[PDB]
RNA sequence: AUGCGCAGAUACCGGGAGGAACGCCGAUGGCGAAGGCAGCCACCUGGUCCACCCGUGACGCUGAGGCGCGAAAGCGUGGGGAGCAAACCGGAUUAGAUACCCGGGUAGUCCACGCCCUAAACGAUGCGCGCUAGGUCUCUGGGUCUCCUGGGGGCCGAAGCUAACGCG
């Protein structure tokens, strides 16, 4: 397993449980597959430059984690799966790089 | 329990360009199964040419989900009949009862897939139209809610989601055409299960067609003493005429119909 | 090279490493969402390279319009 | 994928003697795993040409390498064609 | 007559004519104008004069609602888009702001002869 | 001209579908036996640059033959065609116009697996090593990083090479 930074934005127009079913289902599913959080993030709802999702604004997920390196591909399938997942990204994670200093 | 297409004899004396198909559940259908008279003759008058038999087994198939709407099913598996354009899944309802049905793209044996007031868009299940999820395939398909599937795409790979309007979705139907169904009527969900078959190749024809069961058709036969069209010579007729006292074949056939309007546009036609 | 603006000092310090960075990234976008070029960040090879890169990043999911109708013109 | 320790573990069970980081034995444990799982993943694939033919180099080199093995000494050599499997 | 004082004024242009119409706050439109709708044709109504003429009427016309005030969107390039734009500004009948959209291709679609010559 | 529109188009607004492509950034720039290869993400992968000097111990340079590899065109079956588009059909042409222009529209162009290997296949210049001023720029790896050093690209460029360019 290796770690990658989850991104992913998911629906705005959502609510109480809702939030609830799917995002747990965001849970057990990364388990499923070999996920397992290492930051649990999220900058709640936020809009963007460019009506995506056929909305200016959705709800945004960041969660960055350990999980079976090829796996990835899968969950992520599996995510982008549930409809509202407006933008199902992941990335290999790294971090380094100081410009201007 | 796929089956392959392909598989051609090669070079048994003419016997050449035969191409076979095998279903790997191989096994012997079950329990629930009569069989069919000696049609072709009917109602004891005689009609339509060709036509001949072959062995006997004879098909009962399930056409009506609602019945059970839920009773999660796992493929018995694979299997066929004597009959249809594209094989079927035995299938076996969680309850005790099973019933042959469809055989949707290539499911998988024991799968389990149902369907009813909400079933999973995943094919296989079916589902009331309006669980249409728009853009999808289905086949199966009735109209008419209750008058049983109707519109039973053959190996039909056929029934494309295409929006809807009032108590109506709107359908891609084989032909090249798009119909209407008030959605609570119903859809297998997915698509066929045989197209190769299509493409099928066939050794000796005589051999071949008969053992469909189908023999002939022969126009403008010589003595066209009756043979709508000409004959008593070689060259082929004018007029433009069919058998039996025939329109040639470039008119309609449809009228008031009050079928027609009443749903379905996009008129009669492709272009591959 | 032309100078009148100019940007490798609009922000020091700045982690290539990213794409949540709404404000400084967007320190790049001119009108139109372009990408304000060599000819303002001045940034090497190594730069407009990964810079660019997460700008990629960045329209990708999005949050930023890698192009936009222009109020101006 | 390339995985360095279990990597080093077998440049290990091979160099006979502890102090081999870089001998004939070595070029051979590794261009022959290499090889291999390399291989493999060709199959499941099928259209990679480009690397495809690296690796063909690479096992000409590998397998040239074995050509001295002989040259000076087959024996040892056979011991290693054995240890190995390749080559039967 | 609908009237709502504002609007937009689309001004989109080819080299061999050039149009000109007036649209509500929102999108549709109510009259216009065009190098062949000022009596011409062949070239001539890809002249920055037409240009001139055409934002003429789309204005009287304009001015024939209740509008006047207006955002200018801006359609490709015009044999005299000026001459014409100005004509605009020039009749006033109120000369607002201006957006910009020739809404650009990004490479999906090689063209006819014409510009395929620009390899 | 034309062909398309008051059975309302051409423009403007909203929504739908799909194919292809991939802007700025992105470069006179990079990776590859070659061909040629780009919106980002992830899966697996290969060439390959620098530094400790640690390992082995010259195993290496060459490659007739073969063996795999690859433009675009075109074929084979099975998908698919938004646009572009030989062919074809028009319209414009001259005296002629089968073509240069405008109006159309197939095959093909695209995907999968198979098949052709094709060439101004180019730097028209085989590969492998080592010897002979410097100057400049640009990308990239290491450092006492006014620069130096290994590598990599264009430019100027003594000697010198050539029938002459021009190589350098």
């Amino acid at each position: 397993m290796r770690r990658y930074e989850v991104n992913i934005v998911l629906n705005p127009n959502l609510d109480q449980s809702q939030l609830a079913l799917e995002k747990e289902i965001i849970q057990r599913a990364l388990e499923n597959y070999g996920a397992r959080v290492e930051k649990v993030e999220e900058l709640g709802l936020r809009r963007l430059a460019y009506p995506i999702a056929k909305d200016p604004q959705g709800y945004f997920l960041w969660y960055q984690v350990e999980m079976p390196e090829d796996r990835v591909n899968d969950l992520a399938r599996e995510l982008r799966i549930r409809d509202n997942v407006r933008r199902v990204m992941v990335v290999k994670s790294q971090e380094p790089f100081l410009a201007n200093a | 329990k796929f089956k392959p297409y392909t598989p051609s004899r090669r070079f048994m004396t003419v016997a050449d360009f035969s191409e076979i198909t095998k279903t790997e559940p191989e096994k012997s259908l079950v329990k629930p199964l009569k069989k069919t008279g000696g049609r072709n003759n009917q109602g004891r008058i005689t009609v339509r040419f060709r036509g001949g038999g072959h062995k006997r087994l004879y098909r009962i198939i399930d056409f009506k989900r609602w019945d059970k709407v839920g009773i999660p099913a796992k493929v018995a598996a694979i299997e066929y009949d004597p009959n249809r354009s594209a094989r079927i899944a035995l299938l076996h309802y969680v309850d005790g009862e099973k019933r042959y049905i469809i055989a949707p793209d290539g499911l998988q044996v024991g799968q389990q897939v149902v369907a009813g007031p909400d079933a999973p868009i995943q094919v296989g299940n079916a589902l009331p139209l309006r669980f249409i999820p728009v853009g999808t395939v289905v086949h199966a398909v009735e109209l008419e809610p209750k008058k049983g599937a109707k519109l039973a795409r053959a190996a039909g790979t056929s029934a494309q989601i295409q929006g809807r309007e009032g108590d109506y979705v709107i359908l891609r139907l084989p032909s090249g055409e798009l119909r209407k169904v008030h959605g609570e009527c119903y859809a297998t969900v997915g698509a066929v299960g045989n197209a190769d078959h299509k493409n099928i190749v066939l050794g000796k024809a005589g051999r071949s067609r008969w053992l469909g069961r189908r023999p002939h058709v022969r126009g403008a036969a010589m003595n066209p003493v009756d043979h709508p069209h000409g004959g008593g010579e070689g060259r082929a007729p004018r007029g433009r005429p069919p058998a039996s006292p025939w329109g040639w074949q470039t008119k309609g056939l449809k009228t008031r119909k009050r079928r027609k309007p009443s749903s379905r546009f996009i008129i009669a036609r492709r272009k591959k | 090279p032309s100078r009148k603006a100019k940007v490798k000092a609009t922000l020091g310090e700045f982690d290539l490493r990213d794409y949540r960075n709404v404000e400084v990234l967007k320190r790049f976008l001119s009108e139109t969402g372009k990408i304000l070029p060599r000819r303002r960040t001045g940034l090497s090879a190594k730069e407009q390279r990964i810079l660019a890169k997460t700008i990629k990043r960045a329209r990708i999911l999005g949050l930023l319009p890698f192009t936009e109708k222009l109020v101006r013109k | 994928p390339i995985t360095k320790e279990e990597k080093q573990k077998v440049i290990q069970e091979f160099a006979r003697f502890p102090g081999d980081t870089g001998s004939t034995e070595v070029q051979v444990a590794l261009l022959t795993l290499r090889i291999n799982r390399l291989s493999e993943h060709l199959k499941v694939h099928k259209k990679d040409h480009h690397s495809h033919r690296g690796l063909l180099m690479m096992v000409g080199q590998r397998r040239r390498l074995l050509r001295y093995l002989q040259r000076e000494d087959p024996e040892r050599y056979r011991a290693l064609i054995e240890k190995l499997g390749i080559r039967g | 007559k609908r009237q709502v004082a504002s609007g937009r004024a689309y001004i989109h242009a080819s080299y061999n004519n050039t149009i000109v119409t007036i649209t509500d706050p929102d999108g549709n439109p109510i009259t216009w104008s065009s190098g062949g709708v000022i009596g011409y044709k062949g070239s001539r109504k890809g002249t920055p004069y037409a240009a001139q003429l055409a934002a003429l009427d789309a204005a009287k016309k304009a001015m024939a609602y209740g509008m006047q005030s207006v955002d200018v969107i801006v359609r490709g390039t015009g044999a005299g888009r000026e001459q014409a734009i100005r004509a605009l500004q020039a009749s006033g009948l109120q000369v607002k702001s201006i957006v910009d959209d020739t809404p650009v291709p990004h490479n999906g679609c090689r063209p006819k002869k014409k510009f395929r010559k620009a390899s």
